[PDB]
RNA sequence: GUGGUAAAGGAUGUGGCGCCGCGAAGACAGCCAGGAGGUUGGCUUAGAAGCAGCCAUCCUUUAAAGAGUGCGUAAUAGCUC
C-alpha cells in the first residue's frame, strides 16, 4: 500500500525509513505500508 | 538536577540511626518472590530494610554520602544497605540468612556487614548469624 | 569512549593497506575497503581509528570504519558462522558432500554449488546451517538458499535460523 | 430448483389468543401488535476435542447465545461438553460450514430444541418505488435488520433496469428507510446555448414526473430471487 | 528584573534594523519626563512571559537608574505574531492606573454535576491601588453551573481595595451544554 | 448556513491586508493571507469540532459569514449585469484570529485543530495564551 | 502432590460450573461435585476470598480447605462494604466512620510470603488505589 | 541534476541559529536478572481480579515504587516496557 500521503506513526512505535532517496516507514506489522512514495 | 539531595539522605540514616551495618547484593529472583526476603525481616525482626538494594554510587559508597568510615565490601551487583540496627541483630541475623539459602539460587547472598560501627571480617560473617 | 575501543586477537595479520587492510587466520588472508583519509594506528596490531576530522559523513564513516573490520579479525578468529534451520513436514536435505539438497519446490533440481567460504553444516534432519571467512555474504547466500519458499502465515513450514517469534495468524481459523 | 438455504416458518402467538394461526412470512399480513414473534429452541449438546470452545462460544452467540451449562468430561481429553439454546432456522445458516472450521470440522452435534414466550425477530421488509415489491421480510432479530440489507436489499438490480426511470427500491422494512439501492438528444445542438440546451432537456425532464406515475407496474419481479 | 541599553534613534528607520537585530523598540516614560529607551529581544521577552509582568511592576536597569515601571500599551504584529513595540511607565507619587491580575479560583460548583465549564471572564479587573498590590486578588463563588452566572457583587479586595472599573459587572460565567 | 436581512444584493471586491489580534481563552489559531471562505466550511469547523471534543466539550465559533457569489445563472454567458447567490464567506487577510476556548482541555483540541488545520483552504497556525490586551 | 498448578478464583459460591469447570478440566481436572465440601468451608469462612486452590492428580480428592487471600478485599471483611454496583467509583459514600475498615482488618495479613509488619495501621490505604478505602 | 514554471500535507532532508532535559554522588538509552511485597472489583462476573463493555484521585517497599503499556481467549497466562 504505496500511499500518496501523510503518514504518522501507526503500528504505534515505528521507523522513519531513508532509502533510494525515498523515505518510508516500517514497523512491526506489514498492515502498515506507510509507503507515502 | 538530582544531586545531593533529598531521596539520598534519609537513605543515609538508618545505618545512621545506630550503626549496626548489615548488606545484600540478592535480586536474582523474581520480585514476586522476592518479597518473601523482603518480608523475611519481620521474622528476622520487624519490617527491617534487610535486601532495599539501595543504589550503587549513591550506597556503593555511602560513607561517601555521610562519612560512615568506608564500607569496604563488594561494589558488585546492587547494595542492599540492610539496616540491622534498625531491627535487632543477633541470632535474629540467621533467620535472614538461611531463608536466602534454601530459597532461590541464592535468595539472600553473603555480604560486609558492620555491628556497632567497625566492619566484622566477610569471611566470618556467616559464623556471626547466630 | 565506545566509538573506537577494539581489543584485537588471534596474533592477527591486521595492517592498514592502501584501501586495504592484512588478514590471516583459519586460511585467512582478506582484505576490507576502507576510505583512507581515517587510517587506523595498528601499531603491535591494534584497532584504534584515528577520524580524519568529526563531520557527521566521517562520523558514520567511523562505524563503517570499524564494524567492516571489527568482524574482520573475529572472522578469520574462526571459519566464521551463522545458525540456521529449516523446518516443515513436508520437505528433507542432505548434505551430499558436494550438492545442496532441499525439497520444497517439490520437484527440485534445488542445488547451487557453494560460492567461497561458505560451507554446510547438516546438523539433525532440520538446522542445517553455514560458515567461513566472511559474515556479511554469509547473511546472504544463507539467505538466498533461505530466499527459496520462505514462509507460511499459518503452519509452520519456514526455514529459518534460530528464528523470531514466528508470527502467527490463523488461516481459515486458528 | 433454487435451494432458498433456509426456510424457517416459526410459530406465531397473535394477541387476543390466536394460536399459531399457521405461522409463515406471508401468512396475513400484520394486522396488530405482534405478540414478539417467539417460537421454540435447541440447546447445545456435542463433544469437541481440545480447546475449540474459544471459536465456539464466540461464535454461538449467533442468536443470543445462552450458556445452558458447561461441562467438562473426565478421563477424556481436552474433549469438552458445551451447551447453548439456539433457533431453528439460524442453525441452518453459516454454521454448519462453522461448525466444523471452528473445531475444524471435530465432533458433531445433536439436540432437541427449546425457548419460547418472548424472542425479538421484528419484521424486516423492503422498498421499490412501488410497494410490497416481490415477497421478502421476515423478522430482523438482533440488529438483523442492516445485517442483510446492504445484502439481498442491495438484489443487483433485478439484473433488468426497464426504462431509464431508476426507480429508488429501497427497504421499507418498518422505518423510515434503511437499505439504499434517458435519451441522449441533449448534445445535438452543439457547440452552443446553454439555454437551448436546457429547453429540450426539460421536456424530458417532465416525462419522468409523468412516467413513473403514469407507468403503472414497473414492477420487474421473478428475477433471481436473489 | 530586567535592564535595557538606550538608543537615540526613535519613530522610524533605525528600529527595523534592530528588529532585524531583534534589539526592540522601547519606553521610557515618567508623568511628562518621557524617554524613548530601546529594548532587545528573548529575554526581556521572557521577561514578558512572567505572567504577573504587565501587571506586578517591574525594573528596568539603564546604567543607573533603579526605577520600578508598569506596562500598558503595547505593539502587536500582524505580519506574524509576537508583538511591534512594548511601552512603560515607572511610578510617580500616586499610582492610579492598576489593571490589576486575576487567576481566579472559584469553586467547582457545576464540572462534578451538570458538567457546565467555568468559562472565564474578565481574566484580569481594572482596580485603583497606590503601592500595595497583591499577585492574585481572589473570589470565591458558589453559584456557579448552567449558563446563567452570577455577578460581581462582591469583590473583597485586599487593602487597596476599589471597584475602579465601574460598579459591579459580572464576576464569571458557566457554558450551559444541552441547556440542562 | 448564517446571515440574513441584506442590506443589498451583491458586494464589490478587493483583498489586501487586514488586521485581527489577540485569542479569547488560551485556545486557538490562526493563519496566513487567506481567500474567502465559504460558510458550509465556516460552519463545517464547528461541525468538524462537535464530534471531536468529548463528543462534546463546548467551544465558542468564531468569525462571521460574509460575501455573495454566483455564476450569474450557471454557465451559459455574460449577459447578467451581476446578480443572484448562493454563499458567503469571511474577511480574512492578516491570518485572522480564530477562536477556538473551551476547556475541553489539551491535544483533544491541538489535533482537532490540526483536523481544523487540516481543514480549511489556508496554512495556519497555532495558539493559545500569550500577552494580553486592554480596552475602554 | 507435586502438580499444582496456576488457578485464582473466589467462592463462597454453590454452583461451580458456571465459573471453575473448564480451569483443569480437560487440562488435568477430575471428579466434580465440590459444592458439599464447599459447606466444609462456605458455611461461614471464605466470603473474603478464600480461595482453596485444590491440586493436581488422578482424581479430584476433595474440595475442603482453603487458602487465605492477599486480596484487597480481606482487610475489609465486616460488610462487603455496599458502594459500586452502579458504576464504580463516583458518589455513592466514598466514608463511613474511620476505624470501621481497621477495626474489622487489624487481624489481616494470613498468607503472604513469609511475613508483612502490619495488616492494618501501617499498610491499609495501600489497596485504595486498589479500591477506595483512600 | 537543485537551477528546471505546483498546491496541500508529509516529512529524526540537511545547515546554522536562540531558546529549555549533562544528574561526573553521572543520565536517555543500548544492554542483561528484577520488573512490585497486603498493589486482585462493588456495575461484566461470559472473565478482566491493568492487558474487551463499566472507578483509579490512599498505605507497606523502596531494588521501584508501571493506578500497571503489551499482545487475548477458561480467569489467565506468556513476551514488553
Amino acid at each position: 500500500m504505496k500511499v500518496r500521503a501523510s503518514v504518522k506513526r501507526i503500528c504505534d512505535k515505528c521507523k522513519v525509513i531513508r532509502r533510494h532517496g525515498r523515505v518510508y516507514v516500517i514497523c512491526e506489522n506489514p498492515k502498515h505500508k506507510q509507503r507515502q512514495g | 538536577k538530582r544531586n545531593v539531595e533529598l531521596l539520598a539522605t534519609l537513605k543515609e540514616n538508618l545505618e545512621r540511626a545506630q550503626g549496626s551495618f548489615f548488606l545484600v547484593n540478592y535480586q536474582g529472583l523474581p520480585a514476586k518472590e522476592t518479597h518473601a526476603l523482603r518480608q523475611a525481616l519481620k521474622q528476622n525482626g520487624a519490617r527491617l530494610f534487610v535486601a532495599k538494594n539501595t543504589l550503587i554510587r549513591l550506597a556503593l559508597k555511602e560513607l561517601g554520602l555521610p562519612e560512615l568510615d568506608g564500607l569496604q565490601g563488594p561494589s558488585a551487583v546492587v547494595f542492599y544497605e540492610d539496616p540491622v540496627a534498625a531491627a535487632k541483630t543477633l541470632v535474629q541475623f540467621a533467620k535472614s540468612n538461611p531463608k536466602g539459602i534454601p530459597q532461590v539460587k541464592s535468595g539472600l547472598l553473603q555480604g560486609q556487614i558492620l555491628t556497632a560501627k567497625d566492619v566484622e571480617a566477610l569471611a566470618e560473617l556467616p559464623t556471626m548469624d547466630e | 569512549i565506545g566509538r573506537l575501543p577494539i581489543p584485537v586477537p588471534k596474533g592477527v595479520s591486521v595492517e592498514v593497506a592502501p584501501g586495504r587492510v592484512k588478514v590471516k587466520g583459519p586460511k585467512g588472508e582478506l582484505e576490507v575497503p576502507v576510505s583512507p583519509e581515517m587510517r587506523v594506528v595498528v601499531e603491535e596490531g591494534v584497532v584504534r581509528v584515528e577520524r580524519p576530522s568529526d563531520e557527521r559523513r566521517h562520523k558514520s564513516l567511523h562505524g563503517l570504519t570499524r564494524t567492516l573490520i571489527a568482524n574482520a579479525v573475529k572472522g578469520v578468529s574462526e571459519g566464521y558462522s551463522k545458525e540456521l534451520l529449516i523446518k516443515g513436514i513436508g520437505y528433507r536435505a542432505r548434505l551430499v558432500g558436494r550438492a545442496l539438497e532441499l525439497t520444497v519446490g517439490f520437484s527440485h533440481p534445488v542445488v547451487v554449488e557453494p560460492p567461497e567460504g561458505i560451507t554446510f553444516e547438516v546438523p539433525e534432519p532440520t538446522r542445517v546451517r553455514v560458515s567461513g571467512i566472511d559474515k556479511q555474504k554469509v547473511g546472504q547466500v544463507a539467505a538466498n538458499i533461505r530466499a527459496i519458499r520462505k514462509p507460511s502465515a499459518y503452519h509452520e513450514k519456514g526455514i529459518y535460523y534460530a528464528g523470531e517469534p514466528v508470527r502467527l495468524k490463523p488461516g481459515k481459523a486458528g | 430448483l433454487i435451494a432458498t438455504a433456509p426456510s424457517v416458518v416459526y410459530k406465531v402467538r397473535l394477541k387476543s389468543g390466536e394460536e399459531v394461526e399457521v405461522h409463515n412470512p406471508a401468512d396475513l399480513p400484520d394486522p396488530t401488535r405482534i405478540e414478539e414473534i417467539l417460537e421454540p429452541y435447541v440447546k447445545l449438546t456435542i463433544f469437541t476435542p481440545e480447546e475449540y470452545v474459544g471459536s465456539l462460544m464466540q461464535l454461538l452467540q449467533e442468536k443470543r447465545g445462552r450458556l445452558v451449562n458447561m461441562n467438562y468430561l473426565p478421563g477424556a481429553q481436552k474433549r469438552v461438553e458445551l451447551v447453548y439454546e439456539a433457533p431453528f432456522a439460524e442453525i441452518l445458516y453459516d454454521f454448519h460450514d462453522r461448525l466444523k472450521s471452528v473445531s475444524r470440522g471435530y465432533a458433531s452435534m445433536d439436540y432437541e430444541q427449546a425457548g419460547y414466550r418472548p424472542g425479538d425477530l421484528v419484521k424486516v421488509n423492503v422498498l421499490v418505488h412501488g410497494e410490497v415489491v416481490d415477497a421478502l421480510t421476515f423478522i430482523a432479530h438482533r440488529e438483523k435488520a442492516y445485517t442483510m440489507a446492504r445484502a439481498i436489499v442491495d438484489k443487483l438490480a433485478e439484473v433488468i433496469p426497464r426504462q431509464l426511470f431508476e426507480v429508488p427500491i429501497q427497504a421499507a422494512i418498518g422505518g423510515k428507510i434503511i437499505a439504499r439501492a434517458r435519451k441522449d438528444v441533449l448534445a445535438k445542438c452543439y457547440g452552443g446555448d446553454v439555454t437551448r440546451k436546457k429547453k429540450l432537456l426539460e421536456k424530458q425532464k417532465e416525462g419522468k414526473k409523468r412516467l413513473k406515475a403514469i407507468g403503472k407496474v414497473e414492477v420487474p419481479q421473478e428475477a433471481f430471487l436473489a | 528584573m530586567e535592564y535595557r541599553l538606550k538608543a537615540y534613534y526613535r519613530e522610524g528607520e533605525k528600529p527595523s534594523a534592530l528588529r532585524r537585530a531583534g534589539k526592540l523598540p522601547g519606553v521610557m516614560y515618567n508623568r511628562h519626563l518621557n524617554r524613548k529607551v530601546y529594548v532587545d529581544l528573548v529575554e526581556f521577552d521572557k521577561v514578558f512571559r512572567q505572567a504577573s509582568i504587565h501587571h506586578v511592576i517591574v525594573l528596568e536597569l539603564p546604567d543607573g537608574q533603579s526605577l520600578p515601571t508598569l506596562v500598558r500599551q503595547v505593539n502587536l504584529d500582524k505580519r506574524r505574531r509576537r508583538p511591534e513595540h512594548v511601552d512603560f511607565f515607572v511610578l510617580s507619587d500616586e499610582p492610579v492606573e492598576m489593571y490589576v491580575p486575576l487567576r481566579f479560583v472559584g469553586t467547582p460548583a457545576g464540572v462534578r454535576a451538570g458538567g457546565v465549564l467555568q468559562e472565564i471572564h474578565r481574566d484580569i479587573l481594572v482596580k485603583v491601588s497606590p503601592r500595595n498590590i497583591p499577585e492574585f486578588i481572589e473570589v470565591d463563588v458558589s453559584g456557579l453551573e448552567i449558563g446563567d452566572s452570577l455577578h460581581a457583587s462582591d469583590l473583597k479586595l485586599p487593602p487597596g481595595v476599589e471597584l475602579a472599573v465601574s460598579p459591579e459587572e459580572t464576576i464569571a460565567a458557566v457554558v450551559p451544554p444541552e441547556d440542562v | 448556513r448564517m446571515k440574513y436581512r441584506k442590506q443589498q444584493r451583491g458586494r464589490l471586491k478587493g483583498a489586501t491586508k487586514g488586521g485581527d489580534y489577540v485569542a479569547f481563552g488560551d485556545y486557538g489559531l490562526v493563519a496566513l493571507e487567506p481567500a474567502w471562505i465559504t460558510a458550509q466550511q465556516i460552519e463545517a469547523a464547528r461541525v468538524a469540532m462537535v464530534r471531536h471534543f468529548r463528543r462534546g466539550g463546548k467551544i465558542f465559533i468564531r468569525i462571521f459569514p460574509d460575501k455573495p457569489y454566483t455564476k450569474k445563472p450557471l454557465e451559459v454567458r455574460m449577459g447578467k449585469g451581476k446578480g443572484n447567490v448562493e454563499g458567503y464567506v469571511a474577511v480574512v487577510k492578516p491570518g485572522r484570529v480564530m477562536f477556538e476556548v473551551a476547556g475541553v482541555t489539551e491535544e483533544q483540541a491541538m489535533e482537532a485543530l490540526r483536523i481544523a488545520g487540516h481543514k480549511l483552504p489556508i496554512k495556519t497556525k497555532i495558539v493559545r495564551r500569550d500577552a494580553y490586551d486592554e480596552a475602554q | 502432590v507435586v502438580a499444582v498448578v496456576k488457578l485464582q478464583l473466589p467462592a463462597g459460591k454453590a454452583t461451580p460450573a458456571p465459573p471453575v469447570g473448564p480451569a483443569l478440566g480437560q487440562h488435568g481436572a477430575n471428579i466434580m461435585e465440590f459444592v458439599k465440601a464447599f459447606n466444609a468451608a462456605t458455611a461461614n469462612m471464605g466470603d473474603a476470598i478464600v480461595p482453596v486452590e485444590i491440586t493436581i492428580y488422578a482424581d479430584r480428592s476433595f474440595t475442603f480447605v482453603t487458602k487465605t487471600p492477599p486480596a484487597s478485599y480481606l482487610i475489609r471483611k465486616a460488610a462487603g462494604l455496599e458502594k459500586g454496583a452502579h458504576k464504580p467509583g463516583r458518589e455513592k459514600v466514598g466514608r463511613i466512620t474511620w476505624e470501621q475498615v481497621l477495626e474489622i482488618a487489624k487481624q489481616k495479613m494470613p498468607d503472604l510470603n513469609t511475613t508483612d509488619l502490619e495488616a492494618a495501621a501501617r499498610m491499609i490505604a495501600g489497596s485504595a488505589r486498589s479500591m477506595g478505602v483512600e
